[PDB]
């Protein structure tokens, strides 16, 4: 992204810049009881990657 | 098998006679020459399809007489327009003969 | 959206030139004329404007197109004449801001065949002054004067709003091209500058060139900085004690 | 470590093969004489894929080189790779060079440029085997792959509402034919490119703006007429 | 005078060593790093230096570089032996598909001795060693011994690297190619391969 | 070149001339005539290539015109003839 | 003293051409026709048959003019069909002697894109024999073949 | 070189870098009386050396 | 400046390589061929660039020498970059015979010009005629047919030599041929009048003569 | 260089009272002789004699 819109969108993505994008959200329920190692709030999120 | 053949045309060759026929005026009167008025006069006499190789060889014929004087003015000289459809050219009138 | 454009191109005391203009077209301009008529002149002056540098500039004869440098002659000084020479692009980019770009050259004296170049560039010009108008005053005589930079440089400061910017250097000038959308790369170094001048000169005496075929990857491909300076971070503090110890 | 290294050389290396594809379709179908057809042929070597697998599945077998901490990372790539393919010599040069050679991806690509010729398929273009006016046309074509290219590559470091300038040459156009002059309009037109070409009058294209020169001698020096035609069509 | 790139190219440490390799018949293939680059960049200089000697320098087209005499060669020439091509031809014919899952790119000795034996006439075999020679023990220990010789001549030539050791294991170079049949439209390159060897 | 030889030939022959172009297309009108009416003084031959009919009133001239055709290429051959 | 002259030009079994004879004229022969027509190839045969020397031939693109290559490929073998090939000159005399020099050209079969050529000349042919039929022999319903 | 020059046109670069080569021919009367001043030369050159 | 001949190369150096002799020269001398005075035009050359081309020469560790008699030659080091060999012991005994007929003033009246005859007798006449022929077969004992194959060797030997550029043939006969003086680098173990042991051991550390 | 070898002692040495006439330029030359800086190679030249 361009110098520009940059601001913008961090500003609007907030806290959650740095999560993931995962399309589903169900498969990771199984997982995360496995997550003692990672930073303290994660952030998800859903759609095409 | 044996050889066949193809022949030209000569029509652009009888165009640019009359034009330079009826060019030859300007010159033995020492007249001035603009470019914009002849061509919009001369494109009336065809029609569109053909315009286009009309305008090149009358600027063919018209360049060799004399030379403009404004052309070392600095001043640019503008865009007229010849005929309808859009079409236009650019040249300083013709002052020294 | 709505891509920008090269407007017009104008040369200043040529060989053959005293002042003439070229108002060049969307698509398409053509050039005609017999041998030796001055076609190929014209493209030298917009080469020479887009790319102001003595070391890569060489106009070489269409027949033997690719042979090697041959003659200390680069073929340039001979299309100037006595005096002071000019060569300006006009630009109108997708901010429809009218930006002048171009180059004062001339005539180095002495036995060998050597020219002086200076970039500058205006910005904020109206749209009613035309460049020939800027660079000659209209004396008394037949012919106009062609003025120099200091005339130039007075006569632009008085104006309102208008910004005259001469360069000392051609990185800056690639610099500020490159910032107001006039050509497509940043020219950060001489390579660059040689690549980009590569690409030119092919185009113009046409063909398969070799130089692009031999380096293609080199051309084609974007140079990645993400797969590399996580690891030169990580290898910093190995770097730094071997260079303690040695 | 290991597997996630090769998943971005992957990823780059895939990105770099989509956009490659992208920009050969633009240039399907151009006639250049008996010259149909053009590509970039994009390929992965041998002895590089290879180390990408190795660096990728068979990590176990390799850690002592990774982890020992007496090299650093790309001191262990250059160590892999001449454990692979060990006919491989060394020019004397430091293990640190080779390893940043082994992190640049573009090192990983094979490329070519490839012509479909008349009823044969695609074969390399090389000058030798080309008619004069296919060799024209073919640099053309190269030349578009470039700037796009380049466009591409810089847009990230550019205004969101700039789209710079994009302009090329011909001398002595006469060379090429008027389907060849055709078919080169019609490129820089699907590619908003501008075009100057010059012809010994022997090429009267109807669109666009034409310059009529004539040089004389005017007070004993040399003086150029020029006169200018525009909007045909 | 001469040219300012070709001063440079062979003012370069690494001339000497690469001219004393060419003048052998040496091929220089993409493994040898430092010498393939100094090729690639300067053969246009190169190029010309050894036409001075009626000597021609030519890059294949699989890549590796290496010189080609003329009649007039001011170059001694030398000729190779009829159980060198037949033994090029055969390594050709193993630089093939399955190669890559049957060896790894490291071949043995013996593979090459018992492909020479199964796919070559006895007649030329024959010829090879020696007319008088008839299906014998000790004709076949000296077709070994001819084997590893020419082997070897090839090693030099830069066809073909042994693995460090003392062992006779060793893996192909893509120059091998040189000894290769011609290729047209959709042929199958094992298909023409035992054409030629036939 | 044929001064030099004079003396070793026979009396009674005097060597064909024949020079080439390609590109013919380079030259325009006049710098053409200026080189038909040099050749044909010194009595030498030329043979000239063009995209373009570039002389339609001199000599004899031939146009090509390659086909596709049956999976293999084929060339066929037509005179042109400077009036009909 | 009358000048000796060309005649024609013969081409047999070349890419593009089978069979075909350019007649020359006295002062000038132009050839015309698209990009990829055959123009070059034509002045390709007739200077091989004028100088069939094999180490100089070298037929560059007009591209590239004047750049000492030493290129990989000297670009006559692309130029040839498979089989044999030909090219020959019909040349007036200035004793008005009717000649005709030629070479026989063939691919070489090998990896190497070689090729041979075996020169020859034709002396005291009737005048009504034309080149392209003497090289030629009618098999079938006009079907020529070329022959040895 | 003749024939190739005029084939691609143009002033050819090695045609008129030894253009006394290509032009001015050879006179065997002149070598005839240079034989004897050659030998004498020949001689004169064993001694300097 | 920069693109400047002597930023790589000294210009007389280049000078040298640019000539048209040095591809001829460079290859017969890599070849082992001695260099004495009658081929002008490239023992001129030799002389005219004498320490550039020793220099360039010493990046391939061999040494470009001059012997006093004036004849040029190549002795390549233990490291040597190019091939070395020795020549063998019948090439010695028809080389030191041939160094002995270019001093003998007793046949100076045949103005240069021997034949191979002379040479075989002059051979014969101071070495050792039947423990001599040992060499060319175990089992000669004076028989014409052994001492047929001993002329034919001797014949073999002395083509080689020519090759090496110490004998000239005569350009119409190849039964006669005149010397050169690179003959004297057979006398090499007597030109001083000193202990024969030391001055061997002065020639194998100097790499001009080996052991068999 | 014609004229200093033509013109011999004994006659012309009344002539040889001009200043670009002398005998020692004929070894003078012997600088020359050694290498001219020719460029291209066919048949053989050497040299100023
Ligand atoms: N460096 C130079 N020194 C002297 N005269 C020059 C120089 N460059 C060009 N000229 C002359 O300037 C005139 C115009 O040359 P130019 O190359 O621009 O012609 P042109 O119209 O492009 O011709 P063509 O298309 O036939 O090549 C010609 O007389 C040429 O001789
Ligand atoms: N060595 C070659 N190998 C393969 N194809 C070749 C070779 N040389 C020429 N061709 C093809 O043969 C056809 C004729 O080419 P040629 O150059 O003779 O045509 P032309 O009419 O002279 O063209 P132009 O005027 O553009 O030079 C073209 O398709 C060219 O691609
Ligand atoms: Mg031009
Ligand atoms: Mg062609």
């Amino acid at each position: 992204i361009t110098i520009d819109d940059a601001p913008y969108f961090s500003a609007l993505y907030g806290p959650a810049r740095h999560g993931i994008v995962v399309p589903d959200l169900s498969l990771v329920r199984p997982h995360l009881e496995t997550l003692e190692d990672c930073p303290e709030d994660l952030y998800l999120i859903e759609g095409d990657p | 098998l044996e050889l066949e053949y193809e022949e030209f045309s000569e029509i652009n060759d009888q165009l640019a006679a009359m034009i330079e026929k009826a060019l030859l005026v300007y010159q033995q009167e020492q007249r001035p020459l603009d470019l914009g008025a002849v061509l919009r006069d001369y494109l009336a006499q065809h029609p569109l399809p053909r315009h286009f190789d009309v305008a090149r060889i009358l600027v063919d014929q018209a360049v060799r007489l004399g030379v403009a004087e404004a052309d070392f003015s600095g001043l640019p000289a503008e865009w007229l327009a010849i005929n309808d459809y859009g079409a236009k050219v650019q040249a300083h009138v013709i002052d020294t003969y | 959206i709505e891509r920008g454009k090269f407007r017009s191109l104008t040369l200043v005391n040529w060989n053959g030139f005293f002042a003439r203009t070229f108002d060049l077209d969307e698509l398409v301009t053509t050039l005609s004329g017999g041998n030796g008529a001055g076609k190929s002149t014209t493209m030298a002056a917009f080469v020479t404007a887009l790319i102001p540098d003595l070391t890569l500039l060489h106009f070489r004869n269409t027949t033997e197109a690719g042979a090697t440098s041959g003659s200390r002659d680069k073929g340039l000084h001979g299309k100037l004449r006595a005096g002071v020479c000019y060569s300006t692009l006009d630009v109108i980019n997708s901010r429809h801001q009218r930006v002048v770009v171009g180059v004062r050259l001339q005539q180095v004296a002495g036995r060998d065949r050597k020219v002086d170049i200076k970039p500058f560039m205006i910005q904020g010009l109206p749209t009613a002054i035309q460049p020939t108008q800027l660079l000659t005053e209209n004396v008394g005589e037949r012919q106009a004067r062609v003025l120099p930079l200091n005339e130039l440089k007075d006569r632009l400061d008085e104006m309102e709003g208008v910004q005259f910017k001469q360069f000392n250097s051609i990185t800056d000038y690639h610099a500020q091209m490159f910032d107001l959308g006039v050509i497509p790369k940043r020219l950060r170094s001489a390579s660059d500058r040689s690549k980009f001048y590569r690409l030119i000169e092919a185009s113009l005496y046409g063909g398969i060139s070799s130089a692009i075929t031999r380096s293609l990857r080199d051309y084609l491909l974007p140079e990645n900085s993400g797969v590399r300076k996580a690891f030169q971070d990580m290898e910093a503090a190995l770097r730094e004690n071997r260079i303690t110890l040695e | 470590s290991s597997k996630s290294v090769a998943n971005i050389i992957r990823k780059t290396i895939q990105r770099e093969q989509n956009r490659i594809r992208m920009l050969n379709q633009g240039l399907q179908a151009v006639s250049f004489g008996q010259v149909r057809g053009v590509r970039l042929n994009v390929n992965v070597r041998e002895s590089h894929a290879i180390l990408l697998d190795v660096l990728s599945e068979q990590q176990e077998q390799h850690q002592d080189l990774f982890n020992s901490q007496r090299l650093t990372f790309s001191e262990a790539m250059a160590k892999l790779y001449q454990r692979l393919n060990p006919q491989v010599d060394m020019g004397q040069r430091l293990p640190q060079t080779i390893g940043e050679e082994l992190l640049d991806y573009r090192n990983y690509l094979e490329l070519d440029v490839e012509v479909n010729r008349g009823s044969d398929g695609w074969l390399k273009a090389e000058s030798g085997a080309l008619s004069t006016g296919e060799a024209i046309g073919t640099g053309m074509s190269i030349l578009v792959m470039v700037v796009q290219s380049w466009e591409e590559e810089s847009r990230r470091l550019r205004g969101k509402d700039i789209s710079p300038c994009r302009l090329l040459f011909l001398d002595e156009a006469a060379r090429l034919d008027a389907k060849s002059i055709a078919t080169l309009f019609e490129l820089c037109e699907r590619l908003q490119m501008q075009l100057i070409i010059a012809a010994p009058e022997n090429i009267s294209p109807e669109k666009g703006t034409t310059y009529k020169l004539v040089r004389k001698v005017f007070k004993n020096h040399e003086h150029v007429h020029v006169v200018g035609l525009r909007g045909f069509g | 005078f001469m040219p300012v790139k070709l001063a440079q190219a062979l003012a370069n440490s690494l001339f000497p060593e690469l001219d004393s390799q060419l003048r052998a018949g040496r091929h220089i293939g993409i493994d040898d790093l430092d010498n393939h680059a100094f090729l690639m960049d300067f053969q246009e200089q190169l190029e010309e230096f050894y036409a001075r000697y009626n000597v021609e320098l030519i890059r294949a087209p699989e890549g590796f570089f290496y010189l080609r005499p003329r009649s007039t060669t001011l170059i001694p020439r030398s000729v190779l032996s009829e159980l060198d091509m037949m033994v090029g031809k055969i390594l050709c014919y193993l630089y093939l598909s399955p190669e890559r899952l049957a060896n790894q790119g490291i071949f043995t000795s013996q593979e090459l001795y018992e492909e020479l034996i199964s796919l070559a006439d006895e007649g030329k075999l024959m010829k090879f060693v020696n007319q008088r020679s008839s299906g014998s023990d000790l004709d076949k220990q000296k077709l070994q011994e001819k084997v590893r010789t020419t082997l070897n001549r090839l090693r030099r030539l830069g066809m073909v690297y042994f693995l460090p050791n003392n062992n006779n294991k060793f893996t192909i170079t893509e120059a091998v190619f040189r000894f290769g049949a011609d290729v047209r439209s959709g042929d199958d390159p094992r298909e023409i391969q035992l054409r030629m060897i036939r």
